[PDB]
RNA sequence: GGAGUAUGGUCGCAAGGCUGAAACUUAAAGGAA
């Protein structure tokens, strides 16, 4: 249905919708301060949102409006949530240097990180739920590997604050974008710079990566989208 | 090559049984109806571990691999390194040679090397807490086990290093006909290469169960980091029942999945810890095996044991009968005079036994 | 009697235990039930709170001790 | 009885590798240089 959906430093989530005008429905109030996080699911039914309000909020595709089934309270200053492409694993980024990956069905806290110093910015995990990237302003990449909990690789990069992470759902290969204007590609079995960007010259803010393609979008401060088919 | 065995069953503890008694065996028809037929590699590499420490035995395989022919030689031991194969951890080599510990020539120093851990065989904590007290109820003082470097599935690369050096004549005669009153609920929590908020998130589930009881709960958090970690990561938890009376200890183990929830898993085994105890007198049932060879192996005298029959399965009995196709001892059973439980009281006449090997 | 049903082998020890109410010993941990069944079953544990809570003649009583407990046991 | 020295015994004490160091070579910062 070509069906966008948005989120604000108001607490409110807002959608958009091509065929129509822009405004079918809007949430209002669904949070108090600021989101900083939206997931989609591989079905599409819930979505995940998360809050500055110490609050996780799931939001129920019901057809098409939303309502919300569970609320979960929370302590820190949440940053980024990511869903499972396997529908399995619902990792949480915290104000602490923690990363909480809970299971799908019943919430169950799997697991919790530690380590970072400094508040987890993006978090990855690949197409079959193998490895964890859960970049921050700490000016390096701790690769965790999904299965034990535990890392495979820390790596030190991206000289500012690393902004967004996303990767490839062929393999482990995956970007990087960071406040110091540089985009690099990396192995996640090699683990080295394969191939690094220097084109747009401000902050990297976006990133998004092409589904099947390759073609790698990304944002800047000063205001260009550049698109980098891959030959 | 007169005493034939059927099967692949119990295979480890059948070398043990011919070995003391120094009667002949043959094993024939091991896993003989497979699309692999014959032995398996660690069955294999279990054989050559009983010639290290034996000299003298002489061990045929049949080029089928199904017939396995064992005239058994003395125990001589001295100190040597064992290979432990990847399928199978260091507690399936370790749990066969605490049988041949108290009767060897020289002290056992055997060092082991391989994955420390699995989900059938005895963790190291097993060992170390489970097993070498009820070594020290029949005599064994100076017995011991080690830990140098800890591994986990499915790379390892841990080392344990058996060290026995009380060398006795016999075990002693036991009587157990009381059951023993549980003191304290000690345990080990370890964990491997992975995050130590896990192992008292492990204990957390372990004392959520036990709040309910009365005695201590004590899990000594046991946290591997470095070279000395092992390879693959992963963790488990080992529980122990103790009675600070005589020291007869009860305990269960399991170790982490890959995906395990730690909550679940710490609460798993304090039930399988209760479960246990439930169905326990005076031992456990994965420490009745051991105990039912030394009262067998145990001089030529009348020595008690009260197991409850809830240990007494189909496991049980292959146990009493691969006893008297070797050593022809009838094992009476007697009910307990408690009407409110099923106790009954095992009497071994033990055959006379000795240290062939150790020098005077 | 448990035992005379043991030492005939005529009989399977899956017959022995069925006789009795009316498996490979090379795993060391003993078969359980699922941790679904046992922890509704442990959720009290008041079933298992029943159990928690001169030199020569001395050791020659170690002899006479040992030879009149068989005595009673025969 | 005291003083002193020696001491392969029993018990206790301790060491080194910059810290930061999570399992990973890992930031901000500090220490030494």
């Amino acid at each position: 249905g070509l069906l966008v959906i948005l989120g604000t430093r108001n607490g409110e989530l807002q959608l958009f919708d091509l065929a129509s005008s822009s405004l079918l429905d809007t949430i209002e109030d669904a949070h108090d301060a600021a989101i900083w996080s939206l997931d989609l699911t591989s079905d599409g039914k819930r979505l995940v949102t998360g809050s500055a309000d110490k609050t996780v909020k799931f939001w129920d595709f019901k057809v098409l409006k939303l309502h919300h089934d569970t609320t979960l309270e929370l302590t820190d200053d949440i940053l980024c949530v990511r869903v499972s492409p396997d529908d399995r694993y619902l990792a949480i980024s915290l104000l602490d240097n923690t990363v909480k990956v809970f299971f799908l069905d019943s919430m169950k806290f799997y697991l919790s990180l530690y380590g970072h110093k400094l508040p987890v910015l993006s978090i990855d995990i690949s197409f079959d739920s193998k490895m964890i990237i859960t970049s921050s302003a700490d000016k390096n990449i701790k690769i965790w590997g999904l299965d034990f909990g535990d890392c495979h690789k820390s790596l030190f990069a991206h000289q500012d604050s690393i902004m967004n992470v996303k990767f490839l759902p062929q393999s482990h290969n995956f970007f990087s974008c960071s406040k110091d204007a540089v985009v690099k590609y990396w192995d996640g079995e090699k683990f080295e710079c394969i191939q690094k960007l220097y084109a747009h010259q401000s902050e990297v803010w976006a990133l998004a990566v092409a589904t099947d393609g390759g073609f790698v979008v990304s944002s800047s401060h000063d205001h260009s989208i550049r698109i980098w088919e891959e030959t | 090559k007169y005493t034939t065995f059927q099967g692949s069953q119990n295979f480890r503890l059948r070398i043990v049984l011919a070995t003391l008694s120094g009667k002949p065996i043959k094993i024939e028809k091991i896993r003989s109806g497979d699309l692999n037929p014959g032995l398996k590699d660690y069955e294999v590499s279990f054989l050559r571990l009983i010639e290290s420490v034996t000299n003298g035995s002489v061990i045929e395989i049949s080029y089928t691999g199904t017939t396995v022919i064992y005239r058994p030689g003395i125990i001589v031991g001295g100190a040597s390194t064992h290979i432990c194969p990847s399928s199978k951890p260091v507690g399936y080599f370790v749990e066969p040679m605490l049988y041949l510990a108290p009767f060897s020539k020289k002290k056992f120093s055997i060092l082991f090397k391989g994955i420390t851990a699995s989900h059938n065989d005895a963790g190291i904590e097993a060992i170390k807490w489970g097993l070498m007290p009820v070594m020290e109820k029949f005599g064994v003082r100076e017995c011991a086990l080690h830990t140098l470097k800890r591994g986990s599935p499915p790379l390892g690369g841990g080392e344990v290093h058996l060290v026995v050096d009380s060398l006795i004549a016999q075990p002693i005669t036991m009587h157990e006909i009381d059951r023993p009153i549980i003191s304290s609920i000690t345990g080990v929590a370890y964990s491997t290469r992975v995050s130590p908020s896990l192992v008292n998130r492990m204990i957390d589930g372990a004392k959520k169960v036990l709040k309910n009881l009365q005695c201590e709960v004590n899990i000594t958090a046991d946290v591997w980091r470095g070279e000395n970690s092992g390879k693959s990561p992963g963790w488990g938890i080992t529980l122990v029942a103790q009675s600070k009376q005589k020291g007869w200890s009860y305990f269960a183990e399991d170790i982490g999945d890959a995906g395990s929830i730690p909550e679940e898993l710490g609460e798993k085994v304090a039930c399988q810890l209760l479960e246990e105890i439930s169905k326990s007198a005076a031992v456990g049932r994965n420490q009745l095996p051991l105990a039912i060879v030394y009262m067998v192996i145990g001089k030529e005298d009348i020595g008690r044991l009260r197991i409850n029959k809830e240990q007494i399965d189909e496991r049980f009995i292959i146990l009493l009968r691969d006893i008297k196709k070797i050593f022809n001892t009838e094992v009476f059973l007697k009910p307990v005079d408690e009407a409110d439980n099923e106790d009954m009281i095992a009497t071994i006449k033990g055959i006379g036994f000795t240290n062939t090997s150790k020098k005077i | 009697n448990i035992g005379k049903l043991i030492y005939m082998d005529n009989i399977s020890p899956e017959e022995c235990i069925r006789r009795w109410r009316g498996v490979d010993l090379e795993k060391f941990v003993p078969y359980f039930d699922t941790f679904e069944k046992l922890a509704k079953k442990w959720k009290s544990v008041d079933a298992i709170k029943e159990r928690f809570l001169t030199w020569y003649e001395l050791q020659k009583a170690k002899i006479s001790k040992q030879l009149e407990i068989n005595n009673i046991e025969y």
